[PDB]
RNA sequence: ACUCGGUGAAAUUAUAGUACCUGUGAAGAUGCAGGUUACCCGCGACAGGACGGAAAGACCCCGUGGAGCUUUACUGCAACC
RNA sequence: UAGGAAGAGUAGUACUGCCCGUACCGCAAACCGACACAGGUAGAUGAGGAGAGAAUCCUAAGGUGAGCGAGAGAACUCUCGU
RNA sequence: AGGUUCGUGGUAGGAGAGCGUUCUAAGGGCGGUGAAGUCAGACCGGAAGGACUGGUGGAGCGCUUAGAAGUGAGAAUGCCGGUAUGAGUAGCGAAAGAAGGGUGAGAAUCCCUUCCACCGAAUAUCUAAGGUUUCCUGAGGAAGGCUCGUCCGCUCAGGGUUAGUCGGGACCUAAGCCGAGGCCGAUAGGCGUAGGCGAUGGACAACAGGUAGAGAUUCCUGUACCAGUGCUAAUUGUUUAAC
RNA sequence: GGGUAGCGGAGAAAUUCCAAUCGAACUUGGAGAUAGCUGGUUCUCUCCGAAAUAGCUUUAGGGCUAGCCUCGAGGUAAAGA
RNA sequence: GAGCUGUACGUAAGCGUUGAUCCAGAGAUUUCCGAAUGGGGGAACCCACUAUCUUUAGUCGGAUAGUAUCCUUACGUGAAUACAUAGCGUGAGGAAGGCAGACCCAGGGAACUGAAACAUCUAAGUACCUGGAGGAAGAGAAAGAAAAAUCGAUUUCCUGAGUAGCGGCGAGCGAAACGGAAAGAGCCCAAACCAAGAAGCUUGCUUCUUGGGGUUGUAGGACACUCUAUACGGAGUUACAAAAGAAAGUUAUAAAUGAAGCGGUCUGGAAAGGCCCGCCAAAGACGGUAACAGCCCGGUAGUUGAAAUGGCUUUCCCUCCAGAGUGGAUCCUGAGUACGACGGAACACGUGAAAUUCCGUCGGAAUCCGGGAGGACCAUCUCCCAAGGCUAAAUACUCCCUAGUGACCGAUAGUGAACCAGUACCGUGAGGGAAAGGUGAAAAGCACCCCGGAAGGGGAGUGAAACAGUUCCUGAAACCGUGUGCCUA
């Protein structure tokens, strides 16, 4: 449910390394904003990354 | 089975082979049948409510269906049988005489 | 505990008709050698030996065995700035 | 009190009142300990003499004689007395 | 095929030739006038091994040439089963019994009587938990009971538990648990509001007797109480409004 | 009657307890983990028949090449004792 | 088509040719728990509310139906707050859970081990957990493979090849195209434009919906004109639009018919065996029957059969349909996209001279005089047209059903389980997990007598056999006894 609501981005594992090359697991997060936009008629807050942000959406 | 009860019987194989009786019972579940004065044993029964005296009672034994024959009303031999539906009745034949057994 | 009547196990066990002394031997022998003793079968007792039983020595060393712990051993990770 | 309300109480009579547990053991041979096992198991009651006493010794009501015996009276071992 | 000469101890190990077991194919056989298996013999081959004869057994099995393998055990503190030795040995799990009658095939051990002994803030009486028919009656004695047993918490067959008031629900809540929407989070899920479950606690109406196989504040006998309902008989009230 | 669970919990602190198990519970799976170590490895006869050394090795009770055994085949201006 | 009321004996009471028991298709009934769904709960239990009806003199009692949560949708009511929204209510649709310990797609993701140590690497994207499925899934109609010449969507198999490469360049990991086969199938959008409606008023305009048109690289389409065509013809529920209804055939799920020796004789308890004679065969499969059966029984080859239900194939019905050409003003051809930096992952490819694909974060194009690839990159050439979607077959697996097969096992074997086995038993629990087949052809399963309380024996009887007597075919060894030939204090 920590997912963007357009272009649902959200966590994903890979791995982190060292020099000598040692390898962990970790992962990448969206930068999700909670934000008021009209999911219908009616207003409402919601989890939105900033990518789809830079065109399109109405705060 | 190939015999019923009430019908006549040859003897085709063991102890009593030759001869000949009469159906008193059929047991289509087990393949046996009871025939009079044929494969006779003897019981040691004790005393009770039936049979009141008890002792050494001699009565018959089932045979297998196999070692029997069906005697001919007619011809009087030992037949194999086929089937002829004869009217609104299927009916045994016998297959030497080419007749009707029933 | 012992004797009598009832009931009735276990650890152990290569097969055994299973003496002593001096010697020999994988260097401490009931069983090998040379001698010395010794009729056959038990019962109540004692522990010198069977390197007695039990537990593939915890000591000691070895294995490019393991695990717990430490740090200014090496390489990392969380967390924080 | 807010509210609901044309019926209400009184006396006498007669009738109505569901489901589950209920046997037996329970300081023990019936529970927890592989056992008809010298262990463990919450609470209520718990008499008399002498006594401070629920200590101690002998008894009441009540409950028991313990699921191998008999006979000899050695060593030794145990628990006791001088 | 026959000679001549030289050889023939052996661990790790190399090389060769074979024996036996199960199955398949073809050929050819045996067998209720008795197959395999099993038992016993003084027979044969250089070995692994192979026959013959008799007993038991009661229905299948060799031989030849090939082929294919779950292919041969004395040891693994090997796995499973059976049976020994120790040995008529250790033990028989705290304690006081005796005699007289009875029953019975059988009595130290079962029943009855008397005397003696032990506990007695218990080894007595209730009752939660836990067990789940062990409870009663009639039969029984293979096994169980550390001995015996005619007995039993054992075996068999029939029985036995009765509530408006006792304890629990239909009443209440504590710790804690679950939890609509909600908040959080790779998935799975975690947390939490309204709400709801949850006694070890709060509230709530019955006592005394009798009951000889087994239940009793439950059944029965006397005398009660709690909550309701109908039917009678009087009283009273009607929308400034009994209740 | 309830709560805390193993990369964890609890501890008036002893490496103490978490179902007779605790310097890291129990169960199932990866899994027939790996074991240069110890034990075991089943019928017969015929011919031949060793080594316990050198070098290198995180090597030293392990390995590799050479040395020493066995089976087969070759060539002679016969090389062996 | 003559018996039947199961295992399972028996007693009792009954039923069947006025056709039972039995076999196959189709119906009806189907307590309580469990997603469990009126509320609760310690599994199979407890306690309700609302309507309609019923019983009683009335409380007491009884019957039927409805009553969970979430998602989508229609209608109605409705706050702070004026319009309105949130909220609340009713109705209609849908979901939930299980599993075949298999097969496949995705999210997350070990360690032991190997490297004769070990950290990069390996094991391995394996085990495992979680989510979605389907009868298959996934992939799929070139911004492709290539290279003096071309091919023409995917998938699977054989080769290439242990090659080219990757790699503390160690241990190890390891392709692809060409070539040969199995199987074969292609298509819908978005956008230019047309037509209609609606909202904003961007105020005579844009932007929303519906319908038509159109989907490609020799560029294609819109747009202009010619030709034909509105069912003449064509297609279809397996993609290409979607829902029905008939008839014929065939097949599956019960069945029917079906040849030939009672042949003589020997042994025997019994003949299917031995000896001597016959016969059938589109039938000499298999099993049974007192021992080894083509001719005794059930059957076998051949030939037939279906009231009912299911499947499949054809035909009808039904339904739906514009496709050629010539031009080159103008217009369209998938944008926070492709790409780039940084950090990671997948590619046989470990950052490397690293193309190609994906993820997170930032920056960020062109648009036919355009864009991508050909293993850094530039120029030339060649091939192609991304940022939308669908698609059968060839491939993977077996809890099952039907018919069979085996130089597969034969009761310590074969499944843990040939027997009332995931049982007995052990554990608080998750979980672990046995032993145990054989009378006889037929119960003919020992009437009666004797010793004994019984158990157990000795006779008698049955049977071929009782030394087959209800742990019962055979019946080895250990181990325990009785008797005796030779030896021994
Ligand atoms: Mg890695
Ligand atoms: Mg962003
Ligand atoms: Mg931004
Ligand atoms: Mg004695
Ligand atoms: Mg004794
Ligand atoms: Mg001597
Ligand atoms: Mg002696
Ligand atoms: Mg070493
Ligand atoms: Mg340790
Ligand atoms: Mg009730
Ligand atoms: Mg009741
Ligand atoms: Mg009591
Ligand atoms: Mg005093
Ligand atoms: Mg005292
Ligand atoms: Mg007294
Ligand atoms: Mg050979
Ligand atoms: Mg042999
Ligand atoms: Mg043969
Ligand atoms: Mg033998
Ligand atoms: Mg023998
Ligand atoms: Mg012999
Ligand atoms: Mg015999
Ligand atoms: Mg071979
Ligand atoms: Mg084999
Ligand atoms: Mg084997
Ligand atoms: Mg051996
Ligand atoms: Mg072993
Ligand atoms: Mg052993
Ligand atoms: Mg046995
Ligand atoms: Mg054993
Ligand atoms: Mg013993
Ligand atoms: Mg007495
Ligand atoms: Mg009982
Ligand atoms: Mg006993
Ligand atoms: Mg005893
Ligand atoms: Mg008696
Ligand atoms: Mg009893
Ligand atoms: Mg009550
Ligand atoms: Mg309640
Ligand atoms: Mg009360
Ligand atoms: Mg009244
Ligand atoms: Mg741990
Ligand atoms: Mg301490
Ligand atoms: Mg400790
Ligand atoms: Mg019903
Ligand atoms: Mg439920
Ligand atoms: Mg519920
Ligand atoms: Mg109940
Ligand atoms: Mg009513
Ligand atoms: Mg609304
Ligand atoms: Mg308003
Ligand atoms: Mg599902
Ligand atoms: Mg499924
Ligand atoms: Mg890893
Ligand atoms: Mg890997
Ligand atoms: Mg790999
Ligand atoms: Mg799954
Ligand atoms: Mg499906
Ligand atoms: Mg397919
Ligand atoms: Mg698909
Ligand atoms: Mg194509
Ligand atoms: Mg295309
Ligand atoms: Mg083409
Ligand atoms: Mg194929
Ligand atoms: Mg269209
Ligand atoms: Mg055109
Ligand atoms: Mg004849
Ligand atoms: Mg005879
Ligand atoms: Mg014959
Ligand atoms: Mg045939
Ligand atoms: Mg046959
Ligand atoms: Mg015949
Ligand atoms: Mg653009
Ligand atoms: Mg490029
Ligand atoms: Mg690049
Ligand atoms: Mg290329
Ligand atoms: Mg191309
Ligand atoms: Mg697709
Ligand atoms: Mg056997
Ligand atoms: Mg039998
Ligand atoms: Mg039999
Ligand atoms: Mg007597
Ligand atoms: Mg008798
Ligand atoms: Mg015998
Ligand atoms: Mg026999
Ligand atoms: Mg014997
Ligand atoms: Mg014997
Ligand atoms: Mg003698």
């Amino acid at each position: 449910a920590k997912e963007c609501v357009i272009t649902g981005r959200k966590s994903r594992s890979g791995n982190k390394r060292s020099h000598a090359m040692n390898s962990s697991k970790r992962t990448w997060k969206a930068n999700l904003q909670k934000v008021r936009i009209l999911v219908n008629g009616k207003p409402k807050k919601v989890w939105v990354s900033a990518r789809a942000l830079k065109s399109g959406k109405v705060e | 089975m190939h015999v019923k009860k009430g019908d006549k019987v040859k003897v085709i194989t063991g102890k009593d082979k030759g001869k000949s009786g009469k159906v008193l019972a059929a047991f289509p579940k087990k393949d046996r049948v009871l025939i009079e004065g044929i494969n006779m044993v003897k019981k040691h029964t004790k005393p009770s409510n039936i049979n009141p005296q008890g002792g050494i009672l001699n009565v018959e034994a089932p045979i297998h269906v196999s070692n029997v024959m069906l005697i001919d009303p007619k011809t009087g031999e030992p037949t194999r049988v086929g089937y002829e539906v004869k009217g609104d009745k299927k009916v045994r034949v016998a297959k030497k005489s080419g007749e009707v057994i029933d």
